[PDB]
RNA sequence: GUUGGCUUAGAAGCAGCCAUCCUUUAAAGAGUGCGUAAUAGCUCACUGGUCGAGUGGCGCCGCGCCGAAAAUGAUCGGGGC
RNA sequence: AGGUUUGGCACCUCGAUGUCGGCUCGUCGCAUCCUGGGGCUGAAGAAGGUCCCAAGGGUUGGGCUGUUCGCCCAUUAAAGCG
């Protein structure tokens, strides 16, 4: 909700930023293919997330739209598009961890995310943890 | 069509014919409302205000009634305890709480229709089912 | 724990990676060497050992060095280690993260609400001779309310917390 | 008697895979499907 | 003792939101399951006799399969593999 | 997915590719409107609902509008879409 905007499409090269690590939560949802995820999609996932286990734990959505997706009105050529119209999106490079759950069973957690994946226009993978950290 | 079966019931001792539990239940399930009911009277006559349980059938001993047996755990629990219905919510409410001794004792007392028999056993049963209700140990 | 650490000569990191090895490096104010292990090896150890407990490497020539993993790198696409720097311990007081354990069950069940491991394990200055396995968290008397952090831990001897102190190390929050 | 994303209604609903069609079904004609 | 909870008109798994103790051994259902008015019945989710052996659970890799409906006669360029 | 609508692009045709609708003559597609089969059903029967095979052959006459389309009249196994 700010700054001067209606920006350049730009492209998604290798996913040099497609691969973080569960930061909070317990289990997670990492992306396999690069893409633009419409807020419309995030919610549509998150919602079903919470909704899968009514009155459950916590949901963390690390990805976040901010890129304005413009579009023409159904005509020809003459200056950038009315822009936005539908809205904004976030850019996901294969490997980024989109959503992550916690405070619940793996049977409940794992199965929860699985659904989300159906909402997102990508191919996903689910992860656990115990991996990366900065301890000794 | 008629499938025989001893009827296991919990009812208002002192009374005899609780509309829902003895009208339908007994009569149609495999017994009889008001008759089993007056037998009830025969017994419940001196057990009736902390609720009373009896399984009644037309069985061996060649007769009708069967076995009267200690008013179920958790329930007699609150019963002696000091509350009406259920404490609405158990555990996540931790508001109904009783104590060690008076507990194990009341156990000893109700001990009749009690599996096996053991001081610690009955006491523990108390703490546990009591919890089941909201009758938690404290 | 322990596991062979074969000396890295210095040729084709991928060659390893791909072959079966796992490039690494061991160092301290004194030592600094190129090493390599084996996925299945390192994994089987770290997966459970991580970098909370001591790791001793068996160099092809007698050597038996006390170490810890300061940092491991990942190949974004499909998390798989790429490199590892090993901290060859000795005696000087050293820094390191030590695990924490949240036992019991703080109020948060009637209506729900779950905690949030705000700092699974923390770093505290300590001398190697003493290295606690994991530390305890006596939290269970706080609901959706506040949270604990900094000096709210029975940090044993030689455990001068090495943080702020102020780092919120835990917190309980509402459900969905 | 179906076409996608099935988990096997009931266990009775055993996956009957013949000819080429992957039609899983139980004893129940309600728990019956055909890919 | 389980048939503990609002709702019980009925939860007393086989209504739904709060439990997850106990008794006690064949063992351990804090009951995954066909139901109605609950309940009342059915199978192992536990265990002996023979039987005496590889069996259940997840996961990456190679190839392939379903997903796959169009208009003048069809075919991988053809034959045929 | 398809190329039936509305559009985008401006590649052949401006020393010319007559452009709605009707009529006549049709032929092909299946994503089937009838008529052949079949599985489910919250299918007792008679009806239906839905999905699956399957075009061999069918797929009416009028009122109103230039109409295609539609809305009506009267029927029909049906009055299919391209």
């Amino acid at each position: 909700r700010m700054k001067y905007r209606k920006q350049q499409r730009g492209r998604l090269k290798g996913a040099t930023k497609g691969g973080d690590y569960v930061a909070f939560g317990d289990y997670g949802l990492v992306a396999l293919e690069p893409a633009w995820i419409t807020a419309q999609q995030i919610e549509a996932a998150r919602v079903a997330m919470v909704r899968h286990f009514r009155r459950g734990g916590k949901i963390f959505i690390r990805i976040f739209p901010d890129k304005p997706y413009t579009k023409k009105p159904l005509e020809v050529r003459m200056g950038k598009g009315k822009g936005n119209v539908e809205g904004y999106v976030a850019v996901v490079k294969p490997g980024r961890v989109m959503f992550e759950v916690a405070g619940v069973t793996e049977e409940q957690a794992m199965e929860a995310l699985r659904i989300a994946g159906h909402k997102l226009p990508i191919k996903t993978k689910i992860v656990r943890r115990d991996a990366y950290d900065e301890a000794q | 069509k008629k499938v025989v079966a001893v009827v296991k019931l919990q009812l208002p001792a002192g009374k005899a014919t609780p509309a829902p539990p003895v009208g339908p239940a007994l009569g149609q399930h495999g017994a009889n409302i008001m008759e089993f009911v007056k037998a009830f009277n025969a017994a419940t006559a001196n057990m009736g205000d902390a609720i009373v349980p009896v399984e009644i059938t037309i069985y061996a001993d060649r007769s009708f009634t069967f076995v009267t047996k200690t008013p179920p755990a958790s329930y007699l629990i609150r019963k002696a305890a000091g509350l009406e219905k259920g404490a609405h919510k158990p555990g996540r409410e931790k508001v109904g709480r009783i104590t060690w001794e008076q507990v194990l004792e009341i156990a000893k007392q109700k001990m009749p229709d009690l599996n096996t028999t053991d001081l610690e056993a009955a006491a523990r049963m108390i703490a546990g089912s009591a919890r089941s209700m909201g009758v938690e140990v404290v | 724990y322990r596991l062979k650490a074969y000396y890295r000569e210095g040729e084709k990191p991928s060659a390893l990676r791909r072959a079966g090895k796992l490039p690494g490096v061991m160092y301290n104010r004194h030592l600094n060497r190129k090493v390599y292990v084996d996925l299945v090896e390192f994994d089987k150890v770290f997966r459970q050992a991580s970098i909370h407990h001591v790791i001793v490497l068996e160099l092809p020539d007698g050597q038996s060095l006390p170490t810890l993993v300061r940092q491991v790198n990942l190949d974004k696409r499909r998390r798989r280690p790429e490199h590892v720097d090993f901290f060859v311990l000795s005696d000087e007081p050293v820094e390191m993260y030590v695990p924490l354990r949240f036992v019991g069950t703080p109020a948060g069940v009637r209506a729900g609400g779950v905690l949030q491991e705000i700092h699974r394990d923390i770093l505290v200055k300590v001398s190697p001779r003493n290295i606690p396995e994991f530390i305890e968290v006596d939290v269970s008397g706080l609901e959706i309310g506040d949270s604990l952090h900094a000096s709210d831990l029975k940090l044993p001897p030689g455990v001068e917390l090495a943080v702020s102190p102020e780092e919120t190390i835990a917190a309980v929050v509402p459900p969905e | 008697k179906v076409r996608a994303s099935v988990k096997r209604i009931c266990d009775k609903c055993k996956v009957i895979r013949r000819h080429g069609r992957v039609y899983v079904i139980c004893e129940n004609p309600k728990h019956k499907q055909r890919q």
